[PDB]
RNA sequence: UAGAGCACUGAUAGGGCUAGGGGGCCCACCAGCCUACCAAACCCUGUCAAACUCCGAAGGGUCCCAGGUGGAGCCUGGGAGUGAGGGCGCGAGCGAUAACGUCCGCGUCCGAGCGCGGGAACAACCGAGACCGCCAGCUAAGGCCCCCAAGUCUGGGCUAAGUGGUAAAGGAUGUGGCGCCGCGAAGACAGCCAGGAGGUUGGCUUAGAAGCAGCCAUCCUUUAAAGAGUGCGUAAUAGCUCACUGGUCGAGUGGCGCCGCGCCGAAAAUGAUCGGGGCUCAAGCCCAGCGCCGAAGCUGCGGGUCUGGGGGAUGACCCCA
RNA sequence: UCCUAAAAGGUAACGGAGGCGCCCAAAGGUCCCCUCAGGCGGGACGGAAAUCCGCCGGAGAGCGCAAGGGUAGAAGGGGGC
RNA sequence: UCAACGGAUAAAAGUUACCCCGGGGAUAACAGGCUGAUCUCCCCCGAGCGUCCACAGCGGCGGGGAGGUUUGGCACCUCGAUGUCGGCUCGUCGCAUCCUGGGGCUGAAGAAGGUCCCAAGGGUUGGGCUGUUCGCCCAUUAAAGCGGCACGCGAGCUGGG
RNA sequence: CCCCGUGCCCAUAGCGGCGUGGAACCACCCGUUCCCAUUCCGAACACGGAAGUGAAACGCGCCAGCGCCGAUGGUACUGGGCGGGCGACCGCCUGGGAGAGUAGGUCGGUGCGGGGGA
């Protein structure tokens, strides 16, 4: 037996896949967040940001838009560009959309 | 006395078309299907009637997957 | 007599007779059996025919347990009709027997009643039987 | 090592891949001998025709 | 009882050579040993007859060995009704599952008004350790009637030895008999004709 | 798909359990109690399915690499014929598990091989693809007592029915080979001897039912032994006999099961017949050998023709395939 | 559409069974969200079955309509543009 | 609803025993053939009848065959032709025997029957009805048999159907 | 070695039962001002937080009641080659070889990246 969540996440994930690009996949608990850019050609993780590495303060807003900064600034040294969001169970909004927005602001392609 | 029996349909000539190890083309055609019996894998796609066509020029190969299905895949040459 | 109370076909097809039986070869309920040795279709008529005749030795007493059903129906067209038009009527239900099959199996009575019971019920049959008692390599199975 | 297969009935009235197996082994008359390299595939096609034929290993 | 068999190893003969040598052929297994053999197949006929499933058969191996063992599993020719292949279960000291015989004592009322006694189970199955096989297992069915029934949770179990079925699996029951009386009724009473499942736009 | 299986769709017999009714007590004061009654769902045991499948072969199909030089394959064009098929084998459907029936699939053969050998004779069953010749040789199927080419060949067994040389259910002291049981010199079986008896002319029971007109009964006494009875018998009775024990004779006897070959069941129309004569430790049937005969198949020998390859250079003619 | 059809395709009969000659302006496109049928227990009128709550429940529901295939990791239910 | 759905024209139904031609045994009606459902006959089983008794005489429910005289199925020779019912004449064959002969059992006292066994040598009438075959009827009889031969026989006759 | 993410095998991974974990991580949790949200409901979604609890959920162990997996041997069936029956059908050779059941197995394995630990 499944659980929305699982379906949710499923639903999104499926079609991330199928586009063909890395997935910036982003994991969202009720303290931190992270966020790892993933190929799945390879079952391989490339380049990885969070706030619990990163040692980060309160806000989690700012917080997130901070890690995704960082997450654009380490992928581009790796030659990566473009990147499909993985947004997973969680709606595009507040913590998540400002790690999304950072991440463009560090010049990650999506 | 008669009958009410003897009709029927025209054949519809489905099934799988390039069998696994099979050289394809862009376009070719690799499975006829009514649903998803074989599901599309990576450069293959699928048609308004279920239709598995190649995506690339490459080879064919299948993959059974348990219960997640049967997929059909195109390796680049 | 025998015949199902409902079916999802009307009608079937003849089919094949080829090959020993594929369940129903040992013993399982009585103390002795019937057993078929040559393959056949065998209609309600003699089922109901050999049933009749073994309560009818018995007179009172036993148990009798009828281990064929038939669910084949038989079909025919009317007499003096030309061939085409459809297929013919359903004018009964056969069972199919195949070689080695325990037809009919009789428990709580005497050998001898058993023996003869036995007998007399193969006499309606179409085909050759043999008359067996339970033994050990049928509680094996 | 090679073998050496003699046609010793006809192949008349046997289905046409039996006499394709006989074509490809080079047997078209009654009582020919054929000395054929000992391959798996050459094998397989006498094998093929074995109740019309006789055969004997040699070199 | 006890009782012993002589078998024999078998490698590469062809079972249907030695059943037209009158050899039952048959394999000798445990969760540690596999190995093809036959027996004769008319002392193995005289051996089985008395034991069955239920007694212990220790198989006189030519090696010199001697093991203990249960038949397991016997194939039968379903057109010749003979048996063509014997499973031999080696015994060690461990427990294991078999069937044990039952042996209903006393005379049914039932049977005393008319009725017939339908043994639904002439054996059981049980999980009782190998130095503790009992012979039987008695059941009183002297106090039934048409038509009552046993079933397996009462069953009175000697020490060591525990049920391995479900105590709702009946055992025995009282039937009525067959009576000619009944004939008249059955043969007058009529029949309806089959009732075909509605396919389509009938339900 | 074959087979198998019951998890799905349906069927399904028996049992258990158990909504629902039927019926019976007991009530209208609304519930209760009993079901040898029909019976849903569920479980147990046991099954069935072209249009069921948790399973699932052998095969079949296609691509790749490789063998494969064949009256093989691929491309372009000229010219057709055919578009009534038929028998057989296997897989099915229709039919009646009928038709020299009918409709498909795979194959084959006749068609067009009504050319040849076998099958008495006979398109399609068995053998086998006929270029021409020979008063040569070897085989195939099939045959080797005479017609009629080659064994009255060798070794073992069965059959007595001319079975062989047309058939079924079923029936039988035909016969033979294997096993399985008992009972037997604690004297069996067969015959011949006596005994075969009391409660008791027993009961659910009725109008005759005394062992022997149905059932839901078989219990005891005297016993060396005797069923509250195998059959004949009676309107019932009576009688006779069996199982049964004792005596007499002195070594075998009776009841089952598996396999081989014969017997009956077996009546149709011009004249009979296995093709014929004829065959009985076969000239029959089974098992195993050796030899021979046997075709237009194979070989030897000569020749023609086409195709290819050498000659030679090119249709000059010869050799080889 | 299914069977016959002999596990590639195809395959006949006056063989066995059913359907079609429409429909939808959303029953179409996309983004976001949601998961059934059924069984047990509980609940005013309210019942076998109306709606409510709890627990079990991988799909037996649903997918306009015949049948088959497919299907909740949506093709099913709802909303936005 | 060109639905006869690859759709002869924009536009179309019947009758012929008054009939004709070109063809077909590629396709029916007669007969033969194969088949044997049907039909006729004979067996198996022994529920049950027969006062008593399964089998004198009978045989529920069912089972297995034989014959090729019924009606059929199929469409194989014959449509550049095999005359089709019934009769008359003339026969011949089969035997599942109507009579005559020889038997067994009998619910066979005798006389007379019933049933089955053997037997095809010979025999098996005259008339009323109706085209009839068949069948019913009259008067007899030892008996008034059943079938095959292209439902025997029209280069023998008849010609009522 | 533990935890948190994300794949692969596709139930030997599941159901059930018992036990354990909060330092870290995760979860529940405190709030509903702000963003966002309920065909009603801060349940869900979403935001700001950090008092408490591992009660739920999750992770990790153990158990074979159910579920799932499942040999060997034999058998059915069969490509090819032969016989037998008047037929329904039945045998032999050679190669292939099930399904059911038996023994038995299973309360998962593993890749990549992070946080903590020795
Ligand atoms: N290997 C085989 N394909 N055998 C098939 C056996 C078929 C054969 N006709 C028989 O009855 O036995
Ligand atoms: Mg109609
Ligand atoms: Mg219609
Ligand atoms: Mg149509
Ligand atoms: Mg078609
Ligand atoms: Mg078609
Ligand atoms: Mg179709
Ligand atoms: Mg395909
Ligand atoms: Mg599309
Ligand atoms: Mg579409
Ligand atoms: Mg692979
Ligand atoms: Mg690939
Ligand atoms: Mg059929
Ligand atoms: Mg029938
Ligand atoms: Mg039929
Ligand atoms: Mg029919
Ligand atoms: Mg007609
Ligand atoms: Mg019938
Ligand atoms: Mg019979
Ligand atoms: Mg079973
Ligand atoms: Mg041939
Ligand atoms: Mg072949
Ligand atoms: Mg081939
Ligand atoms: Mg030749
Ligand atoms: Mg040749
Ligand atoms: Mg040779
Ligand atoms: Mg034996
Ligand atoms: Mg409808
Ligand atoms: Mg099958
Ligand atoms: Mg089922
Ligand atoms: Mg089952
Ligand atoms: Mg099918
Ligand atoms: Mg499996
Ligand atoms: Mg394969
Ligand atoms: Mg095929
Ligand atoms: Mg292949
Ligand atoms: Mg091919
Ligand atoms: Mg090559
Ligand atoms: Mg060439
Ligand atoms: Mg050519
Ligand atoms: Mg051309
Ligand atoms: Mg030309
Ligand atoms: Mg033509
Ligand atoms: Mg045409
Ligand atoms: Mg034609
Ligand atoms: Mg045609
Ligand atoms: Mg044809
Ligand atoms: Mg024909
Ligand atoms: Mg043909
Ligand atoms: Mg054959
Ligand atoms: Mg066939
Ligand atoms: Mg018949
Ligand atoms: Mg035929
Ligand atoms: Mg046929
Ligand atoms: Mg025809
Ligand atoms: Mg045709
Ligand atoms: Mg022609
Ligand atoms: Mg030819
Ligand atoms: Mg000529
Ligand atoms: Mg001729
Ligand atoms: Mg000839
Ligand atoms: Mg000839
Ligand atoms: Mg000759
Ligand atoms: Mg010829
Ligand atoms: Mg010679
Ligand atoms: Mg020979
Ligand atoms: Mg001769
Ligand atoms: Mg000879
Ligand atoms: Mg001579
Ligand atoms: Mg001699
Ligand atoms: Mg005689
Ligand atoms: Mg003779
Ligand atoms: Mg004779
Ligand atoms: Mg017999
Ligand atoms: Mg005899
Ligand atoms: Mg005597
Ligand atoms: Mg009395
Ligand atoms: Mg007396
Ligand atoms: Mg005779
Ligand atoms: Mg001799
Ligand atoms: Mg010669
Ligand atoms: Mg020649
Ligand atoms: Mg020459
Ligand atoms: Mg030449
Ligand atoms: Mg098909
Ligand atoms: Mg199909
Ligand atoms: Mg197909
Ligand atoms: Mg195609
Ligand atoms: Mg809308
Ligand atoms: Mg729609
Ligand atoms: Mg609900
Ligand atoms: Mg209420
Ligand atoms: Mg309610
Ligand atoms: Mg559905
Ligand atoms: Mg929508
Ligand atoms: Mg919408
Ligand atoms: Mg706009
Ligand atoms: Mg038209
Ligand atoms: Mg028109
Ligand atoms: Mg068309
Ligand atoms: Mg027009
Ligand atoms: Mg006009
Ligand atoms: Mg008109
Ligand atoms: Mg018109
Ligand atoms: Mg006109
Ligand atoms: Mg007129
Ligand atoms: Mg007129
Ligand atoms: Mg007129
Ligand atoms: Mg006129
Ligand atoms: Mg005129
Ligand atoms: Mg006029
Ligand atoms: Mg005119
Ligand atoms: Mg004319
Ligand atoms: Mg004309
Ligand atoms: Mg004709
Ligand atoms: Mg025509
Ligand atoms: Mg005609
Ligand atoms: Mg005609
Ligand atoms: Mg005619
Ligand atoms: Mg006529
Ligand atoms: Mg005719
Ligand atoms: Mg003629
Ligand atoms: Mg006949
Ligand atoms: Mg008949
Ligand atoms: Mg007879
Ligand atoms: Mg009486
Ligand atoms: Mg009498
Ligand atoms: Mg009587
Ligand atoms: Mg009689
Ligand atoms: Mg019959
Ligand atoms: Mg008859
Ligand atoms: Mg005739
Ligand atoms: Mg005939
Ligand atoms: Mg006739
Ligand atoms: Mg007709
Ligand atoms: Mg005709
Ligand atoms: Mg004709
Ligand atoms: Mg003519
Ligand atoms: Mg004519
Ligand atoms: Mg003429
Ligand atoms: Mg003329
Ligand atoms: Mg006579
Ligand atoms: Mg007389
Ligand atoms: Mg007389
Ligand atoms: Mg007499
Ligand atoms: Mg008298
Ligand atoms: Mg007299
Ligand atoms: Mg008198
Ligand atoms: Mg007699
Ligand atoms: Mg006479
Ligand atoms: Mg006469
Ligand atoms: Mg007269
Ligand atoms: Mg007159
Ligand atoms: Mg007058
Ligand atoms: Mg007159
Ligand atoms: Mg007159
Ligand atoms: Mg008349
Ligand atoms: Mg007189
Ligand atoms: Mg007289
Ligand atoms: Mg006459
Ligand atoms: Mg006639
Ligand atoms: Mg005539
Ligand atoms: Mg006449
Ligand atoms: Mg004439
Ligand atoms: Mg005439
Ligand atoms: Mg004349
Ligand atoms: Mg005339
Ligand atoms: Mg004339
Ligand atoms: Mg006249
Ligand atoms: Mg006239
Ligand atoms: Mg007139
Ligand atoms: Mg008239
Ligand atoms: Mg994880
Ligand atoms: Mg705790
Ligand atoms: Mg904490
Ligand atoms: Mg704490
Ligand atoms: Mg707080
Ligand atoms: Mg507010
Ligand atoms: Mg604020
Ligand atoms: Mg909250
Ligand atoms: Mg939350
Ligand atoms: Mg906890
Ligand atoms: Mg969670
Ligand atoms: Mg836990
Ligand atoms: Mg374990
Ligand atoms: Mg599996
Ligand atoms: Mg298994
Ligand atoms: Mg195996
Ligand atoms: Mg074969
Ligand atoms: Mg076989
Ligand atoms: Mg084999
Ligand atoms: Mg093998
Ligand atoms: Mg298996
Ligand atoms: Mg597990
Ligand atoms: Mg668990
Ligand atoms: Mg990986
Ligand atoms: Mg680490």
């Amino acid at each position: 037996r499944l659980t929305a969540y699982e379906r949710r996440k499923f639903r999104v994930r499926n079609r991330i896949k199928r586009t063909g690009r890395l997935r910036l996949s982003v994991f969202r608990s009720l303290k931190h967040i992270y966020a790892q850019i993933i190929d799945d050609e390879k079952g391989v993780t490339l380049v990885s940001a969070s706030s619990l590495a990163l040692k980060l303060k309160g806000n989690k807003t700012e917080v997130a838009r901070q890690v995704g900064r960082a997450l654009a600034e380490k992928a581009l040294a790796l030659g990566i560009k473009q990147v499909a969001f993985d947004r997973g169970p969680y709606k595009y909004h507040g913590r998540v959309k400002a790690l999304a927005e950072g991440a463009r602001e560090g010049g990650l392609e999506f | 006395g008669s009958t009410k029996n003897g009709r029927d349909s025209q054949a519809k000539r489905l099934g799988v078309k390039r069998y696994e190890g099979q050289v394809v083309r862009a376009g070719n055609i690799l499975v006829r299907q009514r649903g998803t019996r074989f599901k599309p894998g990576k450069n293959v796609g699928m048609g308004r009637d279920f239709t598995l066509f190649a995506l690339v020029d490459g080879v064919v190969e299948f993959q059974d997957r348990g219960r997640l299905g049967r997929y059909v895949h195109v390796r680049p040459l | 007599m025998l015949m199902p109370r409902r079916m999802k076909y009307r009608k079937q097809q003849r089919g094949r007779l080829k090959g020993a039986t594929k369940g129903g070869d040992y013993v399982a309920f009585g103390d002795f059996g019937l057993v078929a040795l040559e393959p056949a279709w065998i209609t309600a008529q003699q089922i109901e025919a050999a049933r009749v005749a073994m309560v009818r030795h018995f007179r009172r007493g036993g148990k009798i347990f009828i281990r064929i059903f038939p669910d084949k129906p038989y079909t025919k067209k009317p007499l003096e009709v030309r061939m085409g038009k459809g297929k013919g009527n359903v004018e009964g239900y056969v069972a199919v027997v195949k070689p080695g099959r325990v037809m009919f199996e009789v428990a709580g009575v005497t050998e001898e009643q058993a023996m003869e019971a036995l007998r007399i019920a193969g006499h309606k049959l179409p085909i050759k039987t043999k008359i067996v008692r339970r033994d050990a390599y049928d509680e094996a199975q | 090592p090679r073998l050496k297969v003699k046609l010793v009935k006809s192949p008349i009235g046997y289905p046409k891949d039996q006499k394709a197996a006989l074509k490809a082994l080079g047997l078209r008359r009654l009582q020919q001998e054929r000395v054929l390299e000992d391959t798996p595939a050459i094998r397989g096609n006498v094998e093929k025709v074995a109740h019309l034929v006789r055969v004997e290993v040699v070199e | 009882m006890e009782y012993r068999l002589k078998a024999y190893y078998r490698e590469g003969e062809k079972p249907s050579a030695l059943r037209r040598a009158g050899k039952l052929p048959g394999v000798m297994y445990n969760r540690h040993l596999n190995r093809k053999v036959y027996v004769d197949l008319v002392e193995f006929d005289k051996v089985f007859r008395q034991a069955s499933i239920h007694h212990v058969i220790v198989l006189e191996l030519p090696d010199g060995q001697s093991l203990p063992t249960l038949v397991r599993q016997v194939n039968l020719d379903k057109r010749r009704r003979r048996p063509e292949h014997v499973d031999f279960f080696v015994l060690s000291d461990e427990p294991v599952e078999m069937y044990v015989p039952l042996r209903f004592v006393g005379t049914p009322a039932g049977v005393r008004a008319g009725g017939v006694l339908q043994e639904i189970h002439r054996d059981i199955l049980v999980k009782v350790s190998p130095r503790n096989i009992p012979e039987f297992i008695e059941v009183d069915v002297s106090g039934l009637e048409i038509g009552d029934s046993l079933h397996a949770s009462d069953l009175k179990l000697p020490p060591g030895v525990e049920l391995a079925v479900s105590p709702e699996e009946t055992i025995a029951a009282v039937v009525p008999p067959e009576d000619v009386e009944k004939l008249a009724e059955e043969a007058a009473a009529e029949v309806a004709e089959p009732e075909v499942i509605k396919k389509g736009k009938e339900e």
